[PDB]
C-alpha cells in the first residue's frame, strides 16, 4: 500500500466532482442522442482494440466527450470528429507514445481531413480548458484493487469489464461519480467471482456502504444480464479474450440479494 | 489570443529547448515579468505535442510555492505560449558558480526542504516529475527553489510504464529503472533529489555514469551491489546480471563527509535500493535534519 494512497483517493474524490459533466445534456442537444453516442463510444473502443491503446485512454476520451457535448450544440455529422479529437487528445495525455494524427484521419474513412481533426482538438483543448488529468472508473477500480487481500485477476478483470459497459449508456450512468461505478463494478465482479460482497476496508476508505451502492448497483446488474442483447457488443468480443479471462462470456447471478 | 501576446514586450531569450523557445518578458499593461514559453506548432503538424498537454494539464493542477507556477497559456492558429513566473537562476548554474566556496549547509537544508514539500505536493496530487537534476530546480534572490520543466511529468492514478526515450539523464536515474523494472513510482523522484541533495554537499555529482551499465557500477560501488536480502527480487529484474561485481557498501562518512548523523541518516534513506523502502517525501519532511531549517538567500553572481 502506497504512502499517498490516500492523499490521491481523497483527491480524486475532489476532482471527479469537478469533471462531472452535465447528466441532462442530451435532452439539451437538438441533433444528438443517446444512441448515436452509444454508436460512438462502441466505436471508440473498436479503435482502441486496433491500435492497441490503454483502457485508461477510452475512459478519459469519454470523459472529454461528455464534458465538450455539455457545452457545445453537435451535429450528427461532426459526432465522431468530436470523437477522433477526443481519443487523440486521450491518447496523447495517456500513452507512452501516442498514434500518428494520419491513423486518426485513417480510422474515420476520409469523413474528415487532417486539418479538422486537428482544429477540432484545438476547439476541445479551449472547451475543456486544458484540463485533461480527469478521474476514471478505470483510476478508482485500481485504488479499490489494492484492498482485495486474495487478490483476484479474474475479479478485476471483469470489473473492468462492468465498468467499460457503463461508458456506453449515458443513460443512465452518466448520473453517477466515476468512484461510485468503480464500487458497484467491484462488488458486482466480487460476488460474482468469489461469492465475497464490498469489503470492510473500502467501506472505511471511500465512506460508501453496500446500501449506497444499491441503485448503481441495480442498474449495473441489469446492464449486465442484457449485455448480450445489447445493440453495440465491442466490449463483450474485446473482453472474450484471454488476457480478461474471458470474464464476458461469465454468467452473471440471477439476483444480488441485496 | 493575438491581443494577450500583445500585451507582452520581450525581453531577451534565455534558453532553448525541443519544446521551442523560452523568452524572458513583461507584461506592458502590469509590469510583471514573466518567462514565455513558446511552441511552433507547425515544425511536426502532429496538433499539440504530448509534452505540452501534459505539462499544462498537470501544471495548472499544481499550485504550490516550491512548484514554478503557470500564469497562462494562449493558443494562437500556429502558435502555443506558456506564460509562467520568472525566477532568476537554476541551481545547476548556483552550484557551478559556488565551485569555490560551496553553498552553505544551511541553505542546502533550505532547499531540500522546499524540494520535498513542492515534491510532496506533486506526489499527494497523483503526479511523478520524473527529470529531476539540478537543471530543472528554479531559485530567485529570496531564497525559494521550485520544481519546473513538467516535461516528462505523468499522472499516476492509474500505473505509469517504463519507456527508453522518455527517462531522466543518467546521474539522476534510479537503480530500478536501470535495472528495468516495469512501472514507475513515487520512489524514482527521491532518488534523484537525494543525488542532488549529495552533489550540493560536496561539490561533485554522486554517480557521474558514462553509460547505463557504468551508471548502476557506480551506484554498486558506492551503495554495495545489491542482494536478495537487501532488494528482494532484484536478482529477477530484467537487466539484473548474476555477472554483475560484488562490491561492498562504502562508509557513508567518507561519501558525503561534511554530513552529519541527521543528514547521513536522511541521504541513506533517499538512497535506499528497494523502492518499496525508499522514503517518502512525506516523511523524509519529518526527519530531524530539518530540526533547525531556516531560510538564508543565496549569492546570486549575476
Ligand atoms: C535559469 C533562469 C530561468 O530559466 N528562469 C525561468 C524559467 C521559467 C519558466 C520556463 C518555466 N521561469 N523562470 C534564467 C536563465 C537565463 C537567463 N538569461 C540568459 C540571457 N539573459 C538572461 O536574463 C535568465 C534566467
Amino acid at each position: 500500500v502506497p504512502d499517498y494512497h490516500e492523499d490521491i483517493h481523497t483527491y480524486l474524490r475532489e476532482m471527479e466532482v469537478k469533471c462531472k459533466p452535465k447528466v441532462g445534456y442530451m435532452k439539451k442537444q437538438p441533433d444528438i442522442t443517446n444512441s448515436m453516442r452509444a454508436i460512438l463510444v462502441d466505436w471508440l473502443v473498436e479503435v482502441g482494440e486496433e491500435y492497441k491503446l490503454q483502457n485508461e485512454t477510452l475512459h478519459l476520451a469519454v470523459n472529454y466527450i461528455d464534458r465538450f457535448l455539455s457545452s457545445m450544440s453537435v451535429l450528427r455529422g461532426k459526432l465522431q470528429l468530436v470523437g477522433t479529437a477526443a481519443m487523440l487528445l486521450a491518447s496523447k495525455f495517456e500513452e507512452i507514445y501516442p498514434p500518428e494524427v494520419a491513423e486518426f484521419v485513417y480510422i474515420t474513412d476520409d469523413t474528415y481531413t487532417k486539418k479538422q481533426v486537428l482544429r477540432m482538438e484545438h476547439l476541445v483543448l479551449k472547451v475543456l480548458t486544458f484540463d485533461l488529468a480527469a478521474p476514471t472508473v478505470n483510476q478508482f477500480l485500481t485504488q479499490y484493487f489494492l484492498h482485495q487481500q486474495p487478490a483476484n485477476c479474474k475479479v478485476e478483470s471483469l470489473a473492468m469489464f462492468l465498468g467499460e459497459l457503463s461508458l456506453i449508456d449515458a443513460d443512465p450512468y452518466l448520473k453517477y461519480l466515476p468512484s461510485v461505478i468503480a464500487g458497484a463494478a467491484f462488488h458486482l465482479a466480487l460476488y460474482t467471482v468469489t461469492g465475497q460482497s464490498w469489503p470492510e476496508s473500502l467501506i472505511r476508505k471511500t465512506g460508501y456502504t453496500l446500501e449506497s451502492l444499491k441503485p448503481c448497483l441495480m442498474d449495473l446488474h441489469q446492464t449486465y444480464l442484457k449485455a448480450p442483447q445489447h445493440a453495440q457488443q465491442s466490449i463483450r468480443e474485446k473482453y472474450k479474450n484471454s488476457k480478461y479471462h474471458g470474464v464476458s462470456l461469465l454468467n452473471p447471478p440471477e439476483t444480488l440479494n441485496l | 489570443p493575438l491581443v494577450d501576446m500583445e500585451n507582452f514586450q520581450k525581453v531577451e531569450k534565455i534558453g532553448e529547448g525541443t519544446y521551442g523557445v523560452v523568452y524572458k518578458a513583461r507584461n506592458k499593461l502590469t509590469g510583471e515579468v514573466v518567462a514565455l514559453k513558446k511552441i511552433r506548432l507547425d515544425t511536426e503538424t502532429e496538433g499539440v505535442p504530448s509534452t505540452a498537454i501534459r505539462e499544462i494539464s498537470l501544471l495548472k493542477e499544481l499550485n504550490h510555492p516550491n512548484i514554478v507556477k503557470l500564469l497562462d497559456v494562449i493558443h494562437t492558429e500556429n502558435k502555443l505560449y506558456l506564460v509562467f513566473e520568472f525566477l532568476h537562476q537554476d541551481l545547476k548554474k548556483f552550484m557551478d558558480a559556488s565551485a569555490l566556496t560551496g553553498i552553505p549547509l544551511p541553505l542546502i537544508k533550505s532547499y531540500l526542504f522546499q524540494l520535498l514539500q513542492g515534491l510532496a505536493f506533486c506526489h499527494s496530487h497523483r503526479v511523478l516529475h520524473r527529470d529531476l537534476k539540478p537543471q530543472n530546480l528554479l531559485i530567485n534572490t529570496e531564497g525559494a527553489i521550485k520544481l519546473a520543466d513538467f516535461g516528462l511529468a505523468r499522472a499516476f492514478g492509474v500505473p505509469v510504464r517504463t519507456y527508453t526515450h522518455e527517462v531522466v539523464t543518467l546521474w539522476y536515474r534510479a537503480p530500478e529503472i536501470l535495472l528495468g523494472c516495469k512501472y514507475y513510482s513515487t520512489a524514482v523522484d527521491i532518488w534523484s533529489l537525494g543525488c542532488i541533495f549529495a552533489e550540493m554537499v560536496t561539490r561533485r555529482a554522486l554517480f557521474p555514469g558514462d553509460s547505463e551499465i557504468d551508471q548502476l557500477f557506480r551506484i554498486f560501488r558506492t551503495l554495495g551491489t545489491p542482494d536478495e536480502v537487501v532488494w528482494p527480487g532484484v536478482t529477477s529484474m530484467p537487466d539484473y546480471k548474476p555477472s554483475f561485481p560484488k562490491w561492498a557498501r562504502q562508509d557513508f562518512s567518507k561519501v558525503v563527509p561534511p554530513l552529519d548523523e541527521d543528514g547521513r541518516s536522511l541521504l541513506s534513506q533517499m538512497l535506499h535500493y528497494d523502492p518499496n523502502k525508499r522514503i517518502s517525501a512525506k516523511a523524509a519532511l519529518a526527519h530531524p535534519f530539518f530540526q533547525d531549517v531556516t531560510k538564508p538567500v543565496p549569492h546570486l553572481r549575476l
